[PDB]
RNA sequence: GGCCAGCAUCAGUUUUGGUGGCAGGAUAAAUCCAUAGGAAUGUAGCUUGCCUCGGUAAGUAUUAUAGCCUGUG
RNA sequence: AGAACUGGCGAUGCGGGAUGAACCGAACGUAGAGUUAAGGUGCCGGAAUACACGCUCAUCAGACACCACAAAAGGUGUUAG
RNA sequence: GCAGUCAAGCGUUCAUAGCGACAUUGCUUUUUGAUUCUUCGAUGUCGGCUCUUCCUAUCAUACCGAAGCAGAAUUCGGUAA
RNA sequence: UUUGCUCCACACAAUAUAGAUGGAUACGAAUAAGGCGUCCUUGUGGCGUCGCUGAACCAUAGCAGGCUAGCAACGGUGCACUUGGCGGAAAGGCCUUGGGUGCUUGCUGGCGAAUUGCAAUGUCAUUUUGCGUGGGGAUAAAUCAUUUGUAUACGACUUAGA
């Protein structure tokens, strides 16, 4: 699969403009300023792109970003991401996408009560880990010289190489995971006591 | 020893016109039409006259010659299938549990649904193949009846049913239960 | 609704099948299959083109679509008699094949100048045909 | 062993005082040259008589040329041969145009069907099967049927350039 | 002979195609191979499938990375066949391989360029008829290649456009032939016939 | 005449073509010609049986409205 | 493990047998041209994807001395007897 | 140590369901021997613990074929690590 | 930080080069079957023809191709422009329109060529970069340090700061 165009909305919240930077405060904040001018003239440029997507394109994804300022976090810099679109017909898809530029989508139009959903996230971090807790290896006996949270035999004499399949110390956590089958017990509304 | 020429005949009946390009055989008779690919073989078909076709193998080994005859038959049975038609008969066999056989359908389907086999709570299902049609033969106890233009499609659809009723974990010569092919024949009668 | 069964229609090894020889001191020469030895060997004879009566591998020979009356195992004089009689030589001479053989044989014998003359001619022929190919 | 000639080889028992003019025996011998052919002669003669080359003499060596070298003939061939596990007598029929041709492909056939190298074979008789319907082996009877005609399906022309611009055709 | 020779893979035998493609390179001849999914291998599918799984088990025991890599795409099955025929660890070796390119289907440029064939590797000229043989696409997809169906799609599309092209071409050459026929009988025409033209 | 080359005529070594004259042999064997006999995977003619006015088939039939084999010269 | 005769390796490179003390070829001053040996000529790799007759299709085919193994016993696979 | 071939026997009857004498062909290299080629200017000896990976001549588990398989239970054999 | 960047144009200069030296010249499919022409009932159709290799086809004459004149044709083609249309598999190329302009060896003329000395690749390609000039166009950011802790052995990660 290969991306051939990305059509962007005319206006762009600072929260996303945040994301395109590493030093927002110092910066002149020129991100997407020429692009925005593509709207000016009648529409020409963006139509042809939208049009091109429509003609080819085997899948359509939407670029959504989060409203991190509506959130207790301090982070300020929002989160941008692509979401595939599975309603009918390539063309209706981009029409939907175009219709929703700068506009907003709600959770209750994607999820409903009792739905099984999956969670995709980066696992909590633990930094550099011993072999015992990282792999659940057996603790060595108390009598052993030079320590015991280890593995006793790191391999046979042949292959005369430590192999990929034995437990070694090293990073623990901050792994990407894809959990499935988490049932939704509530879809909460914010404007609701 | 490489036989320099051996050949066979395919007779053609009053109502049908077989027609063959590359090695693709289309046989069309009163009962419909059947087509079958022979490209995997190397024989040479030859029309001599609207009631006769010859098939032959130039300079061939045993296996090659051996496949001459089976070509003859495969096109023969297309021709007979398309005239008389085929009709496989099967009877149920069970020493205590009545085997109940119906025809269900999901999404245009047509499936053969076998119930209570040896008691099994499990519901058995066999697809009805396209071209083959299934009557539960009245005036005969526990007779199912598959018929079609294509031997190979009725023979197989039957064998599909008989085999979905294999008996496991028992002495299968005491537990003889199952649907079995009980007669192989033609559709159009007197013949 | 007839039946329509292709054909596939091969040249045969059979007595009095004329063949163009392709390897050897004969080569380019025609000849006639007289008798027939095994699946792979035949006895040929080509008195008119000067090829010796001989045994030959079919693979050295190429079968032409020409045939003519020949008693199997016919001797050389008999071959030359029927050959003439059947006029095979003008028959072959007349074929696209032999015409194509004669062609390239000529092209190969041209002279640097003849070659140059050909070019001047083609330029000329091109000029009038390109015109034609532009009016309808 | 090669491409054969056929020789008459004549020899005889070195003369003596009490027995001058010894009996004279002939063999036809299929061989590539007259050197191999005299060798072969002595090889068989010491299998039949009390002689050996040391005490015998070759009298004449002559090449026998085929009578009618462009007449298709049906040969029946008798052979003796050594297999791996014991020795064996055979009859084949070979159809070609000279006895010399015929022996060339016998030797080939023994080698290929029975893995018999040239040392392990003895030609017993090679003789033209006069009247047909004495032809025994079917791989020959086959070729004797009246008005015989057969096509050669699936033609392979040998390319001369490495590349082609056509896609070939095995028509014929 | 030509600056670049594009070979239509279809109906060619892997190792014979490899054997000639290798030698061409080493001699300085750029080559592109196309439709590699329609390559053939002697022997029935099941054999060449098992043969593949033998290749498939060889790996560096201590680290399956460093060990032998298994490419599953028909082009790349083919490249393996080739690279083995080329002293590919010499500079001269790397040199010759850079003259090579293999593709599934016939992507741009090459699809409007003519492709040739290689008779001494053409299956239909080489395999004794009756012997079983294998199609790369079928083999590759059985060992994990992802893209058989797409290649099929795109080609069928390509294959439509080019029949247009052809038919349009076939129609113009008919004009040309008509044009040629009036010129027949003219002096220049009879003259050229003399000189073999 | 310093360095390197090209061609010509020759010499030593070698390699790769064209071409002339002779000697053997079954004084090659064949083809070819002549002649005697012969047969069948039997050419004409003939007979017989079906068969849309002859074409087939199964009999006779040894050069006839094809030819071949075998010896001798 | 131990004798007989010769030829070797040890003391010896060179060409071949991928590799290798002993096998095959061949024994060494510096070089030019030629021809070969043993062994090879699809590609790696110099050299016929040469010619010819068979044979063989293996859901663990086979592929060249020394050499880097297989046997009894079986097959209605196929081939010739 | 493990596996065959022949088939006299065993198995109510019945050679080969399951077994199998007298013979006889093999495989294996966790047995033990035989050897003494490598290491004596030194390659850390038994067992356990820990841990990885491999083999299959498969104990269990998936799907099968056979039985002197009524059922249940078992036994034999296949694809299987 | 000394007038920097970019696209186009030519100019000088360097530096290269796995190897220009008329043209990579486009259906598909089958091979115990096909291409092409033609007709028709439009089909697994009739009739004709072809292969047997690209040995083809196309191009090809002119100071490495100069300077010139005329005729016949109204064709071919180069080039920059302009009309409409197609191609996303890596489309980055293909087709169509229209005027302009150059060439034309389709044919017929005037002039030139030597002394590069009897051969010496006798230099005619395309890669990348550097430096001025002036025809368009454009006016950022990252890092250190500071900072958070969804991160961390150090780097790295993740926040924040006109
Ligand atoms: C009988 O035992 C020994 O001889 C033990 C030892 O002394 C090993 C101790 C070595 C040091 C001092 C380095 O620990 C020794 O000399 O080992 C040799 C030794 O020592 C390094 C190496 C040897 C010989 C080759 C490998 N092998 C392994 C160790 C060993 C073990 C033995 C053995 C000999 C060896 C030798 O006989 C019985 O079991
Ligand atoms: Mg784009
Ligand atoms: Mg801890
Ligand atoms: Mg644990
Ligand atoms: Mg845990
Ligand atoms: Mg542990
Ligand atoms: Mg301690
Ligand atoms: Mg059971
Ligand atoms: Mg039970
Ligand atoms: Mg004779
Ligand atoms: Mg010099
Ligand atoms: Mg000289
Ligand atoms: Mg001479
Ligand atoms: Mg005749
Ligand atoms: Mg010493
Ligand atoms: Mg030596
Ligand atoms: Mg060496
Ligand atoms: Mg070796
Ligand atoms: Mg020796
Ligand atoms: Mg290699
Ligand atoms: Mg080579
Ligand atoms: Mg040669
Ligand atoms: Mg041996
Ligand atoms: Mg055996
Ligand atoms: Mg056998
Ligand atoms: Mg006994
Ligand atoms: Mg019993
Ligand atoms: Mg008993
Ligand atoms: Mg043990
Ligand atoms: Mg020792
Ligand atoms: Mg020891
Ligand atoms: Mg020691
Ligand atoms: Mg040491
Ligand atoms: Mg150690
Ligand atoms: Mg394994
Ligand atoms: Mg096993
Ligand atoms: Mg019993
Ligand atoms: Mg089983
Ligand atoms: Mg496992
Ligand atoms: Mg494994
Ligand atoms: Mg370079
Ligand atoms: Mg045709
Ligand atoms: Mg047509
Ligand atoms: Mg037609
Ligand atoms: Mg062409
Ligand atoms: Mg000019
Ligand atoms: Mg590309
Ligand atoms: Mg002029
Ligand atoms: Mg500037």
């Amino acid at each position: 699969l290969r991306s051939l165009t990305t059509v962007w909305a005319e206006h762009l919240s600072d929260e996303v403009k945040r994301r395109f930077y590493k030093n927002w405060y110092k910066s002149k904040k020129k991100a997407f300023t020429k692009y925005s001018a593509k709207y000016a003239q009648d529409g020409a440029g963006i139509e042809r792109e939208l049009a091109r997507i429509k003609k080819y394109a085997s899948v359509v994804r939407v670029l959504v970003h989060t409203q991190i300022r509506k959130t207790p976090l301090a982070q300020k810099k929002a989160h941008l991401a692509e979401i595939q679109l599975n309603g009918g017909s390539i063309s209706e898809k981009v029409d939907w996408a175009r219709e929703h530029f700068e506009k907003t989508v709600a959770v209750d139009s994607v999820f409903e009560q009792n739905e099984m959903i999956d969670a995709i996230a980066v696992t909590k971090g633990h930094g550099f880990e011993g072999v015992t807790h990282r792999w659940g290896t057996k603790k060595l006996p108390r009598k052993t010289h030079r320590g015991l949270r280890k593995v006793a035999c790191i391999g046979a004499w042949h292959p005369a190489h430590v192999m990929w399949s034995v437990a070694r110390a090293g990073q623990r956590g901050y792994h990407s995971r894809t959990s499935i089958n988490h049932k939704i017990y509530r879809v909460g509304k914010g404007d609701d006591e | 020893m490489k036989y320099i020429q051996t050949e066979q005949q395919i007779e053609v009946p009053e109502g049908v016109t077989v027609s063959i390009k590359s090695r693709i055989v289309k046989v069309v008779g009163p009962r419909g039409t059947l087509t079958k690919n022979l490209k995997h073989i190397d024989v040479t078909f030859t029309k001599v006259n609207n009631q006769l076709i010859k098939v032959a193998v130039h300079n061939g080994g045993r296996k090659h010659v051996a496949a001459l005859r089976t070509v003859k038959s495969l096109v023969d049975n297309m021709i007979t299938g398309v005239t008389k038609g085929y009709k496989y008969k099967m009877r149920y066999v069970y020493a205590h549990f009545p085997i109940n056989v119906n025809i269900v359908e999901k999404d245009g389907a047509k499936f053969i649904e076998v119930r209570n086999f040896l008691g099994d709570k499990k519901i058995r299902n066999v697809p009805v193949r396209d071209g083959v049609t299934i009557e539960f033969s009245t005036n005969v106890k526990d007779e199912i009846v598959l018929s079609g233009n294509s031997v190979e499609d009725v023979s197989q659809n039957a064998a599909d049913l008989q085999q979905i009723c294999r008996v496991r974990n028992k002495d299968i010569r005491k537990f003889l239960d199952g649907i079995y092919v009980s007669h192989k024949g033609f559709i159009t009668e007197d013949l | 609704t007839d039946s329509i069964v292709k054909a596939s229609n091969w040249r045969l090894v059979e007595v009095g099948r004329v063949v163009l020889i392709k390897k050897g001191q004969s080569a380019g020469k025609l000849a006639a299959i007289v008798e027939i030895i095994d699946q792979k060997k035949v006895l040929i004879d080509g008195p008119k083109a000067g090829v010796p009566r001989q045994a030959i591998n079919l693979g050295q020979v190429v079968l032409t679509p020409l045939t003519f009356a020949l008693p199997r195992g016919a001797r050389t004089a008999t071959v030359s008699k029927k050959w003439a009689a059947a006029a095979v030589c003008e028959k072959w001479a007349a074929s696209s094949w032999a015409k194509k053989i004669a062609q390239r044989e000529r092209r190969a014998a041209l002279t640097d100048f003849e070659r140059f003359q050909v070019m001047v001619l083609r330029k000329q022929k091109r000029y009038t045909v390109k015109k034609a190919l532009a009016k309808a | 062993m090669a491409h054969f000639k056929e020789y008459q080889v004549i020899g005889r028992r070195l003369p003596t005082e009490s027995v001058p003019e010894p009996k004279l025996f002939r063999m036809r011998i299929f061989a590539s040259n007259e050197v191999i052919a005299k060798s072969r002669y002595w090889y068989f003669l010491q299998k039949l008589h009390k002689v050996k080359k040391a005490s015998g003499e070759i009298v004449s060596i002559n090449q026998i040329n085929e009578a009618h070298p462009t007449k298709v003939k049906n040969f029946g061939v008798w052979v003796r041969y050594d297999s791996r596990s014991g020795t064996h007598n055979m009859y084949k029929e070979i159809r070609d145009v000279s006895r010399v041709a015929a022996v060339e492909t016998l030797y080939q056939d023994m080698a290929a069907r029975h893995r018999a190298r040239f040392r392990s074979i003895h030609i017993l008789k090679v003789a033209e099967i006069e009247k047909t319907a004495d032809v025994k082996r079917q791989y020959v009877k086959q070729f004797l049927t009246k008005d015989l005609k057969f096509p050669l399906p699936h033609r392979v022309q040998k390319s001369t350039k490495t590349f082609s611009y056509k896609r070939p055709s095995t028509f014929y | 002979v030509e600056p670049v020779v594009v070979i239509d893979g279809k109906g060619h035998l892997v190792g014979r195609l490899a054997s000639v493609v290798a030698k061409q390179l080493l001699n300085g001849q750029k080559i592109v191979v196309v439709r590699a999914e329609e390559l053939n291998i002697s022997g029935e599918f099941f054999r060449n499938k098992l043969k593949y799984h033998d290749f498939l088990r060889k790996a560096t025991a201590f680290n399956k990375t460093r060990g032998p890599f298994h490419f599953r795409a028909p082009s790349r099955i083919f490249y393996k066949a080739l690279r083995g025929m080329v002293s590919h660890k010499t500079a001269r070796g790397k040199a010759a391989l850079e003259r090579l390119k293999v593709f599934e289907g016939i992507p741009p440029p090459y699809d409007k360029k003519k492709r040739v064939v290689v008779p001494q590797a053409l299956r239909v000229l080489r395999l004794k008829p009756g012997r079983k043989y294998t199609t790369l696409g079928k083999l590759s997809t059985s060992v994990g290649w992802k893209y058989e169906d797409v290649v099929a799609k795109l080609e069928a599309k390509r294959k439509v456009s080019s029949a247009e092209y052809y038919a349009k071409k076939r129609a113009f050459t008919k004009k040309v032939a008509s044009a040629n026929a009036t010129a027949a009988e003219s002096d220049v025409a009879k003259q050229l016939a003399a000189l073999g033209y």
